């Protein structure tokens, strides 16, 4: 594994490490199944995933847009030509609770109609809080930006499976206050609780601290 | 008949304005210079070529030898001389061209043969599957015992790196092949000799001991 | 009627790709910024700190893991000897694994620059003697013995004037592949002279292990880890 | 064969034989079959055909984007409604090694959502070495570009059999060092082996040297 | 809502199309070039070098290949004789096939400018006599004896003192099209005089033919081989 | 991102449409004219004969 060869002389750019470019792709953040109640309800986390958790908590401040795309199918590849509907409902409004709710076509949720033989839709989402920053860390006693509700439109039950993922892409990004890079793993997603039972030591051991 | 003097190395070659530049390019940069002599290879009747690899030809001799495997970067041009010694009565025609990055190949001491050098198998393909028709595209000069007995030519540095190791990596490697075959009549000198003489231009090291 | 035509790679979601899509909430204002102290442009900000390394990470140590960050001088070992010897790897395992640069080094491929080791001691004011911290180029070999060691790039650390130094790498470089292109150094700690103290003042003491990277590391091509 | 007439009197524009216009058209490198694991893995490489690698010999060093384009159909023309995902895996990352693996969503790995009644995907693929050259020959002792994982999205297989062939575009193109022709049969990718047995020479022969 | 209509000729691929496609990595800086020497922007400087032709290429030479890369001259054979004879045929097979002029134009349709050949004498020292290199235009026929080539284009290529001559073909031309529309002319190589050799030297010599173009050779409409 | 409509009338073959099409060979560059006698502009030219 360690070879001597191949020394390169030259620096690199600066711009590989930009704050920009160190969250400037897509990834995959939700895998949503709907089998043949008929909707979804998926609000949005970004610390759902081990990665990426440990990516925004390097930093205690940070404030971005978000842009998300559904791309959609059925459980094997297939697509059929089925209209659906992506309603974000914003912080502070009320959420569906059934197929047929009244909050399907309430006008200050706005909503996405596509079909499945579509190319995937995108919608970009502002920064939504009411503090000037998100916070991944709070020490006081009491981070929402939305509800994406997911149905097919119709009367009636489809005959058909539904299965999208969710990409997201994160914008215009500005972070403050970095902070140690979480060393043990993870339990659960609101507090930063470890199992002290056995504590995994950062660095792994060698015999002697002689013996390089 | 001039007498060029390099360190504490000295030639006696004639002076003579027909030097090739490989690519027209001279080296530069980005007491290890001097005349190193190899030793001497006969041709016969039935020889068939040699090659040297550079800088493998220079690793375990002088100065150079010894920077080569202390320091742990170097760059370096060079300036190989060629030469025959042949009477009026001897007949041949020998191409001395470089090659690089000169990979040979099978039907290790064969790839890195040292100060000595190596010997080819089929010198028609060069050992390496090109023919030997087409190696005057690169920087090659002819050695026509009928006129010249003398052949140079400077070679600057390539590579994709402007520093490398020299102790694996080989840039390139010299070839001396008798496309014409000596011939002689009886009595005279059988075995024909032909000296390389090589001297550093421009060389750097940058890795410390 | 402008007469258009659709290349290859319509309809296609590259999840690269930097376009501009439709806001969710055309009318909205979004609270504007204030000053926050303490704002981070580049990521080599943070590299550029001293972090503590685990020098001392034996197997034995596992259990009792606050003993990594101090390795220790004593009164009883003898002159010439050689006390600690680590390898300078950011990316790869072992002592450098504590580091904020060999935590951020894992988020990117390839990397060059130079660093720098900052000791510490932290015995009794009394106490005085030499430590001899030997750098050895890539390549090279480990030193066998303190004769050797000096003959290289050293530096004579006497701590009962000096609290603390700092030697400098001059260059390491990384091209990850698995097996990967490394080109690093060996440092190593030797005796120069014994441990010298008084009466009443202790006969161990520790040093702690500092690093951190130059104005003129980079790193590029960012990977998932 | 040999007819005296229509002999030609002007000279030809130089562009025809410019290094750019040498590599300038889009060739197949490859043909991808999966019938019904799941999943191909394609390392990118330019000496697979025997055709290319001859052309990039003349050459000893050489420095160039690329663009590939994605032809997927059936084993038989046809076009079914099925949603494909072509993952390009960096040098230095690793490969998917199932159906399943976790580098499928990986955010570092960029993939493109298809569908297989579209028209092809086209990617174009940066200069990737950390030398500033790709070299075909090396004497020393030890040109990656990169990987194409290909796999049909979703949870459970599908019913259709894919076959893609990746066509590929050489943009940008600097050389260096030209080279002897290869005149003799290839045997391996990696080296430059040849028979030693038979040797087949470079002229075809006559009978005498006087019978032109 | 700009109006605009699609033509035919949307969402096909065609594989000359030169367009601008999505970068699949818009993050990252490739490495800066460095100078390297040699560096060719024109395949036509490739075409502008001397390379040997394989004039000897008999069915006697298969199983030495060393040996078709010189043709004899000797002592024995008489004055107003043939020695050689080859057409200048850089695309089509035979002699031409040895030569990087006839390995390029393998790969292109068609071709025309003019040609240089040059022989080099590699016998020794003490001998002399005197050869004559005739061509003859194409659409004409090949000489039967020394005294109609000598009608023709003709040099007078003494080697007692110069050891190199040089032929110039001025113009050859293609069509290719299976068979090819191409006037091209013959060269024939006449000893004049014997070979005048002294007590020691040796009788048999031999001579080297190098074939390359010139300025005013082009080429066009790239095609596979 | 910039907001397109299709009108009626696309993915139509009209034969008499004058259009630029995508070229073949674009590295190929053709024959240069030279100077023939006797060049028709019009077809009214053969019938003043």
């Amino acid at each position: 594994n360690l070879i001597e060869t191949r020394c390169v002389l030259n620096h690199h750019s600066t711009q590989e490490t930009a704050i920009g470019n160190f969250f400037s792709r897509a990834g995959l953040v939700s895998i949503i199944t709907m089998p043949t109640d008929g909707y979804v309800n998926w609000d949005i986390d970004l610390m759902g995933y081990a990665q990426l958790r440990r990516k925004c908590e390097l930093f205690t401040y940070m404030r971005f847009d978000a842009e998300f795309t559904f791309v959609v199918a059925k459980p094997n590849g297939v697509l059929v030509p089925q209209l659906l509907q992506y309603m974000y409902v914003p912080p502070g409004a009320p959420k569906p609770t059934s197929r047929d709710s009244f909050a399907w076509q309430t006008a200050t949720n706005p909503s996405v109609f596509v079909k499945m033989t579509d190319p995937p839709a995108q919608v970009s989402v502002p920064f939504m809080s009411p503090a000037s920053a998100y916070q991944w860390f709070y020490d006081g006693y009491p981070n929402m930006m939305g509800t994406f509700s997911i149905r097919t439109v119709g009367t009636e039950k489809s005959p058909h499976s539904i299965t999208l993922r969710v990409y997201m892409r994160i914008k215009h990004v500005r972070a403050w206050i970095p902070r140690p890079l979480r060393n043990q793993p993870y339990l659960f997603k609101t507090n930063p609780n470890y199992k002290g039972n056995d504590i995994k030591c950062t660095s792994t051991s060698r015999d002697k601290i002689t013996t390089l | 008949v001039a007498q060029l003097t390099i360190g504490n190395s000295t030639i006696t070659t004639q002076e003579a304005a027909n030097i090739v530049i490989a690519y027209g390019e001279w080296p530069e940069y980005c007491s290890v210079n001097r005349f190193f002599t190899l030793d001497t290879k006969s041709w016969a009747k039935d020889s068939k070529g040699w090659y040297w690899k550079f800088p493998d030809v220079l690793t375990e001799v002088g100065v150079f030898g010894q920077n080569a495997q202390f320091h742990y970067l170097y760059r370096s041009g060079f300036c190989v001389h060629v030469q025959c010694n042949a009477s009026k009565f001897h007949q041949g025609a020998l191409l001395v061209a470089v090659l690089p990055e000169y990979v040979l190949g099978t039907i290790y001491a064969t790839t890195q043969p040292g100060q000595v050098g190596a010997v080819l198998t089929h010198p028609y393909v060069l050992d390496a599957g090109i023919p030997l028709s087409q190696l005057t595209v690169c920087p090659h000069q002819w050695i026509n015992l009928r006129t010249n007995n003398c052949a140079t030519i400077i070679v600057p540095y390539m590579n994709t790196v402007p520093f490398d190791s020299a102790l694996n990596h080989c840039n390139f490697g010299l070839l001396v092949i008798p496309v014409v075959p000596l011939d002689f009549n009886a009595g005279a000198t059988s075995e024909i000799p032909i000296t390389v003489t090589i001297a550093p231009m421009c060389a750097e090291f940058a890795g410390l001991r | 009627g402008i007469p258009t035509e659709l290349k290859p790679g319509t309809n296609q979601f590259l999840t690269t790709d930097d376009g501009v899509s439709a806001p969710i909430l055309p009318g909205f204002h979004p609270t504007p910024p204030i000053h926050i102290p303490g704002e981070v442009h580049n990521l080599l900000e943070i590299c550029r700190v001293e972090t503590i390394l685990e020098v001392n990470n034996l197997k034995t140590n596992e259990t009792t893991p606050m003993q990594r960050l101090c390795f220790p001088v004593s009164v009883q070992s003898k002159t010439g000897e050689l006390c600690a010897a680590f390898r300078a790897d950011p990316g790869r395992d072992g002592p450098w694994q504590s580091t904020i640069l060999g935590q951020l080094c894992r988020y990117y491929t390839q990397w060059s620059g130079s660093l720098e080791v900052t000791f510490m001691f932290a015995g009794s004011f009394m106490a005085t003697g030499k430590m001899l911290i030997a750098y050895t180029p890539p390549g090279g070999n480990v030193p066998a013995d303190r004769i050797t060691a000096m003959l290289g790039t050293h530096v004579i650390w006497d701590f009962g004037l000096q609290s603390s130094v700092t030697l400098v790498v001059p260059w390491i470089s990384n091209t990850h592949y698995y097996f990967d292109y490394y080109t690093t150094g060996i440092i190593t700690i030797w005796y120069q002279t014994n441990y010298v103290v008084p009466i009443g003042a202790p006969t161990t003491a520790y040093i702690v292990a500092l690093a951190a990277a130059q104005d003129n590391f980079t790193m590029k091509l960012c990977k998932d880890t």
